[PDB]
């Protein structure tokens, strides 16, 4: 029957047999009687405290089962790990599931703690505890598919494992995909995460036929120039070439000009040269120009339409700064050709944004550009434009033009010149570093002379990029609670906040510090830094951080950058931003209204998410003039080159663009964020998208610069034209040699129809006798009486295809060329050249 | 939910009924009878 | 016949019940709420009655029929009905719906309304091979709504080993079965076990084995009313027995005030069966609107014989009673209690003593007592001053119980203490009523 | 999926607790 | 397995009345 325990009795006993009749019996009926033995404890408790017991290891066993049975675990774990072998091992029954669970629960707490500490401090860690981890550990590897265990290799730190895993008999290298892609993704330690990068490289490098693609896209992250050097080298002396040209062609579409020119420069210490002249992004820009020239088509109609619209208001720069972006990278400055008197229309300020937006619209331009420069603009600030209007041309990639830039922001008028002089020259060695630069522009910026601060400021800070600069960060902020003229400040407040682009740890003080001063200029700067600083990783520490000061302080100002500033650390998972900021976009104050929007959009880069859109859909309406302006830029923004069937709202706002700008009655501010959106809709001709993540999952540096200067538009409108970086074409070139252009033709998947290139009285009744007469004049009447669609596009190597369609791309395999490196990531691809008569080469 | 676990296992007078009532004892006049009686003896 | 016409009726409304319950059970499990569930499951016992073989039939063909082996298990187990004219084919699953499995929480609601009628057709063991697959099935099954369905099977299957009057092979299943929703945080499961098990335990007098579940095991607070009403009677019972009276009562009275309204007049049966033997043993006289109630009228008028003893004090009296209505008593599991007052019957004498006099002579509390000697009174009246049945002082240098002089409370802290209880509890209503508020994702 | 299932649930409950923490202070600043 | 899947499966509960708060907590602001 069993319905009494007197058993403890039997353990209250002396003899060492009789107990263990005892403590065995227990164990055996502990599963139903763990009252009575509840209170024992101490009973079975000393007697595995006693070293002398016969049985001691079967002691902690029902003792732990009695405490596993009353609830407190934190003592069943205890007593479960000092006994051994029969103590958990069975891995069989319930209770050794509650055991084991914690037991693993309770490792990864002390190895997470342990790998904080790891000079010596660390924790020691029991043997068994990791003795029946590991065994687990050693349990799930041979248990079933291994894509668990290495999510919980990871998931206590263990990188032995996490290679044993992988390395394991993993089915196939695919699993190191899904490793890879975890790492990348939901990885919040970046120690841990330089640690698995090794271990996913190591792993690279053994395998056979070692998968370059991914091995460089990973070195990017772990940051290894130098490792990749010799990468390079040795590939280009095993007489590879053809994987080593997208490498190197991946390689410029996601690092840093200061990571390219450490790796450039390994290489220098034939084809190498090649290598050089593809790193540097020569190539890029070219084919690139190539494209958005080869393909280009802005449907100038809409311009008209907003040119005979414009009231001869403030929307004179929107116009000249819409066509900008229906331009950009095209070189096709038809509209400023063709509509010229109306240009000259523009004076002072504006004129400075005309003479700049020539620049955007010949993006990439490179030789060319110095005199094409000079040539169209050779005034204050029309000189002053041309000068920051150069930079554009040679944004990121300046080279050469910086050494020019220098000279002539020096012998200047120390006025406009001087402010477009520095944003040129900032922007042409954007995160070049460069003390040369850095000490010039510091001097201008110690000039002060308010316009010009607020250019030197941006160029301070562009050139520090990323730079961690001790000098920079403390002379900067120095100079913000030393200087009048706020103007100077809201560059500053923007230049200090790139310094700390991407650390993501790395200071966290400039985000305390500037965030406690009493200056509202340096707060924002202080919760911009929490954007550049923390772009992508969503660190739910600063998105608290961050949304607390657009609750709580005060000045408006502060606030908008606090809510607007979320989109950065959010971008790259747009799924949870739409719904953060879904009730801060109705909050009281217009202001925390405008950075709703402005989150929003920044937050969805080019998505379609018509999650994002609808919360924006009502605001379009709102009372505020400036609420409902950001409202439209911020639809626009994440609206880019999608067609109706991409999203059902897209030609819904265009007709809105259409008939807030041909308004009369509405204020210039909602108007300025109509002629700006209908610009972004259009971007590059329908060739080019904003997507601040990089293609293989990177923080896309230019990009992300370019639109958080964007946003400090409200305080500057020539700084307008910096969302020009963010364009990225949406492309893929065929490029199978160094320098062919084969005529591929390859095919998408449009499935029910093709899409992407959009667009090119009354009768009175009389009652008396009308229906008579008409009935009577109807009896007159009697008597008088896909499937093969495009996604099959023939077309060249410069083929647009967005970014949702990147997938639904169908290979070439149908043409005798096809891609050797994969050809479903849009981007400059290398097509693997079959057998020999290769001809259709492009080269207009 | 009827807790048919638990087995749900004349004197139609409507007045509420106190406990002092069931009580036995001769009636007042009599205990008066003899309370008075016997102090008046 | 049209009884069965409108059976059918009440099948495919039962079965539309059952597609409400189970379209409802799939709704809590894609709709994020296990709360749904509860709904289907106070049906439960509604839609439990009302049914007859072709019903489940028709539910199982109309349900499952996946080929699956579950219509091989319950088929068989109760009748099929004939080529019926009225062949509604009730099939909430249509095809890949079919091809699906049936999600745990409605094969189980499916499997225990087999169980049900398993229960309403008797078929304690064909329900037994169903039951324990379905806890063979649940058992594996660790969802977090199954729990709530496995809850209420749990009590049929311990409902079922009811029937079977077994009751200890459900000792260590229903024992065991408990530690795994501890270990799952669960509510509702954990709830309906252990009320299920205590009354294993109370069935066979391990009065000390549940002395001790209780001591060790925390009842969860948010638990069904129907539920706290139970473990509250189980208690009260253990604790009645323990020599705890006085929270004996507390927790009855609280157990009876739980009670469903008017649906169970059995449990309000035994409760009152316990509180007013429970009642008499502390010394209080219970009360009398009990015994005119129309439920419990024919029910309590044995223990009325007892009660009218005690006030009585007719020792003659008690001892008849226990000699006429005594051999019901242990039926309802109470003859012991009633022999502890057989000896306790001088206590509440000595309480009515001290309510009324306040400086009684001890002499005096003999006479009034029926106390053989002056002398015996003392420690019986000391005794009542001891135990805290009453709150008097026996001063021995002249043989007078001086009561306690009562004071005015509301100068004193004692009506404060008690709106705090209050207060605090009527603030935790608001929190409770605000922090529920389910509003429903804004659609 | 077992380790894909857990990192987003994970992640979201960490970032509903963000939510949480404002929302509870914007009803508080509100309240002012 | 089990183990890493029924961890999913508790804090999936606890998640899922988090969303249920949030959604009131914007109520009770909105209003």
């Amino acid at each position: 029957i069993t319905s009494a325990a007197g058993i403890i009795s039997l353990l209250d006993e002396d003899e060492p047999q009789l107990k263990e009749f005892a403590l065995h019996k227990l164990n055996a009926v502990v599963n139903d009687f763990w009252a009575e033995i509840s209170e024992s404890v101490d009973k079975i408790e000393v007697l595995y405290e006693d070293e002398g017991f016969r049985s001691r290891q079967f002691a902690a066993l029902v003792a732990s089962k009695v405490f596993y049975h009353l609830g407190a675990f934190e003592e069943s774990l205890n007593y479960a790990l000092g006994a051994g072998d029969l103590f958990n091992v069975n891995d069989n029954s319930e209770y050794v599931e509650t055991i084991i669970a914690k037991c693993i629960d309770h490792y990864t707490k002390q190895c997470v703690e342990n790998a904080d500490l790891p000079e010596g401090e660390k924790k020691p860690i029991d043997q068994r505890l990791e003795g029946i981890v590991n065994k687990m550990f050693q349990r799930c590897l041979d248990d079933h598919k291994y894509k668990q265990a290495i999510g919980i290799a990871l998931e206590t730190r263990r990188l032995d494992v996490f290679e044993k895993t992988i390395l394991e008999s993993n089915d196939v290298p695919g699993m190191l995909a899904y490793s890879l892609k975890l790492c990348m993704s939901l990885m919040q330690n970046k120690q841990f995460r330089n640690k698995v990068l090794r271990v996913l490289v190591k792993i690279y490098m053994n395998l056979e036929k070692p998968d370059f693609i991914n091995v460089c896209q990973c070195l990017i992250f772990l940051d290894d120039p130098q490792a990749v050097s010799d990468i390079l080298e040795k590939l280009v002396k095993e007489d590879n070439l053809l994987m080593a040209y997208q490498i190197c062609f991946d390689l410029y579409e996601s690092a840093s000009q200061q990571f390219l020119s450490s790796v450039i420069q390994n290489l220098r210490t034939d084809q190498t040269l090649k290598m050089i002249k593809i790193l540097s992004g020569e190539m890029a820009i070219e084919l690139h120009l190539q494209f958005l020239i080869r393909n280009n088509n802005t449907d100038l109609m809409i311009l008209k339409n907003t040119k005979d619209a414009v009231r001869n208001s403030v929307c004179h720069t929107a116009t000249v700064i819409a066509n900008s972006f229906m331009h950009c990278g095209t070189t096709s400055d038809q509209f400023l050709r063709d509509n010229l008197e109306w240009l000259a229309r523009a004076t002072n300020w504006a004129k400075f944004t005309a003479t700049a937006s020539l620049g955007v619209i010949h993006k990439g331009h490179e030789k060319e550009a110095l005199q094409l420069m000079a040539t169209y603009l050779p005034s204050a600030y029309q000189e002053g434009g041309g000068l920051y209007a150069l930079g554009l041309i040679h944004a990121n990639h300046g080279g050469d033009i910086i050494d020019y830039l220098l000279n002539q922001l020096k012998n200047a008028s120390n006025d406009i010149v001087r402010h477009g002089g520095s944003l040129g020259l900032g922007l042409a060695a954007m995160g070049t570093a460069r003390q040369d630069v850095y000490d010039l522009l510091k001097t201008n910026l110690y000039q002060d002379d308010a316009v010009t601060g607020e250019a030197a400021g941006l160029a301070l800070g562009l050139v520090m990029l990323g730079s961690k600069n001790a000098q920079a960060i403390e002379d900067m902020v120095g100079y913000a609670q030393e200087t009048q003229h706020e103007k100077i400040l809201r560059g500053l407040a923007v230049g200090i906040a790139l310094v700390m682009y991407g650390r993501m740890e790395e200071a966290d003080a400039l985000i305390e510090s500037l965030c406690r001063d009493k200056d509202p200029i340096l707060r924002r700067s202080g919760m911009y830094t929490v954007a550049m600083a923390y772009c992508g990783s969503g660190n739910n520490k600063a998105i608290r951080r961050l949304l607390h000061v657009a609750v709580s302080d005060v000045n408006d100002d502060v606030r908008r950058a606090a809510v607007e500033s979320l989109g950065f650390i959010l971008f790259r998972t747009p799924e949870q931003c739409p719904s953060v900021v879904s009730l801060l976009s109705e909050s009281y104050n217009p202001h925390v209204r405008y950075g709703a929007a402005m989150a929003l959009g920044i937050c969805c880069a080019g998505t379609g998410n018509k999650e994002a859109i609808n919360l924006l859909e009502p605001m379009t309406n709102d009372p505020v003039n400036y609420v409902r302006q950001g409202a439209l830029i911020a639809s626009a923004l994440i609206m880019i080159q999608q067609t109706e069937i991409t999203c059902p709202k897209v030609n819904q706002f265009r007709q809105l663009y259409s008939k807030v700008i041909n308004d009369k009655h509405d204020d210039v501010m909602a108007k300025f964020g109509a002629i700006l959106a209908q610009g972004i809709l259009d971007a590059g001709g329908h060739n080019v998208t904003i997507s601040l993540q990089s293609r293989t999952g990177h923080t896309h540096m230019p990009s992300v610069v370019g639109v958080l200067v964007f946003t400090q538009f409200w305080f500057w409108f020539p700084l307008s034209h910096f969302l020009s970086l963010a364009y990225t074409p949406t492309c893929v070139i065929g490029l199978n040699k160094d320098l062919k252009m084969p005529k591929v033709q390859y095919k998408s998947n449009c499935k029910p129809s093709t899409f992407a290139y959009p667009a090119p009285k009354v009768s009175t009744a009389v009652l008396s006798i009308t229906a008579k007469a008409k009935k009577k004049e109807k009896e007159k009447e009697k008597k008088e009486e896909k499937e093969p669609e495009p996604n099959f596009q023939l077309l060249d190597n410069p083929a647009r295809v967005m970014p949702a369609q990147l997938k639904v791309l169908t290979m070439p395999e149908t043409c005798r060329y096809q891609p050797f490196k994969p050809l479903s990531i849009g981007g400059i691809i290398i097509l693997k050249d079959t057998s020999e008569d290769i001809e259709e080469l492009v080269e207009p | 939910d009827e807790f048919e676990e638990f087995p749900a296992e004349e004197d139609a007078h409507v007045w509420e009924d106190n406990w002092d009532d069931d009580n036995v004892e001769d009636d007042f006049s009599n205990q008066l009878r003899a309370e008075l009686e016997k102090h008046g003896y | 016949a049209a009884a069965e016409h409108s059976q059918r009726e009440l099948d495919t409304v039962t079965l539309e019940d059952i597609k409400e319950h189970v379209k409802q059970l799939e709704k809590a499990v894609s709709g994020k709420e296990p709360r749904f569930v509860l709904r289907a499951l106070r049906m439960l016992p509604s839609t439990s009655r009302r049914l007859n073989h072709y019903v489940l039939y028709k539910a199982v063909q109309g349900f499952f029929t996946s080929n699956n082996a579950t219509r091989d298990f319950l088929l068989p187990f109760l009748e099929e009905p004939m080529d019926t004219e009225a062949d509604l084919q009730f099939r909430p699953r249509t095809g890949k719906a079919a091809s699906t499995p049936l999600l745990p929480e409605v094969e189980a609601y499916l499997q225990l309304l087999v169980v049900i009628f398993m229960m309403n057709s008797k078929r304690y063991k064909e329900a037994q091979k169903i039951s324990d697959d379905l806890m063979q099935k649940i058992s594996t099954q660790n969802r977090r709504a199954l729990d709530l369905v496995a809850a209420k099977c749990y009590y049929y299957h311990a409902r079922v080993y009811e029937f079977l009057d077994k009751l200890d092979v459900v000792r260590s299943f229903l024992h065991a079965r408990l530690r795994t929703a501890t270990l799952r945080h669960d509510a509702d499961g954990q709830a309906t076990l252990l009320n299920l098990l205590l009354r294993n335990y109370l069935h066979y007098s391990l009065y000390d084995q549940a002395e001790k579940l209780v001591s060790k095991s925390v009842f969860p607070e948010q638990a069904n009313n129907n539920e706290w009403a139970r473990y509250l009677y189980y208690t009260g019972r253990i604790k009645a027995i323990q020599l705890e009276y006085s929270e004996a009562r507390r927790t009855m009275t609280n157990a009876l005030r739980k009670a469903p309204q008017h649906t169970a007049v059995g449990f309000k049966q035994t409760v009152h069966k316990l509180l007013i033997v429970v009642e008499l043993l502390l010394g209080e006289i219970p009360d009398r609107l009990q015994f005119r109630q129309p439920s419990l009228k024919r029910s309590l008028m044995p223990y009325f014989l007892l009660t009218q003893a005690v006030r009585t004090g007719n020792l003659a009296k008690f001892n008849q009673v226990l000699d006429q209505f005594g051999e019901k008593f242990q039926a309802d599991g109470t003859y012991t209690l009633i022999i502890r007052l057989r000896h306790n019957v001088i206590k509440t004498g000595v309480r009515m003593i001290s309510l009324s006099y306040s400086r009684i002579s001890l002499a005096d509390i003999a006479q009034k007592l029926q106390l053989d000697s002056p002398e015996d009174a003392e420690f019986i009246v000391a005794k009542a001053i001891r135990d805290g049945v009453i709150e008097a002082s026996i001063n021995h240098e002249k043989g007078y119980v001086q009561s306690k002089e009562m004071i005015d409370i509301y100068s004193t802290r004692e009506p404060q203490l008690a709106f705090h209880q209050r207060i605090s509890f009527c603030l935790d209503i608001h929190n409770m009523s605000v922090k529920a508020m389910r509003f429903p994702p804004k659609s | 999926d077992l380790y894909s299932r857990y990192k987003k649930l994970q992640q979201e409950l960490e970032f509903l607790e963000v939510q949480e923490e404002y929302i509870k202070d914007e009803q508080k600043n509100l309240k002012k | 397995r089990q183990y890493y899947l029924s961890k999913i499966e508790e804090l999936q509960l606890i998640v899922n009345d988090k969303s249920q708060n949030l959604r009131r907590l914007q109520a009770q602001r909105n209003e």
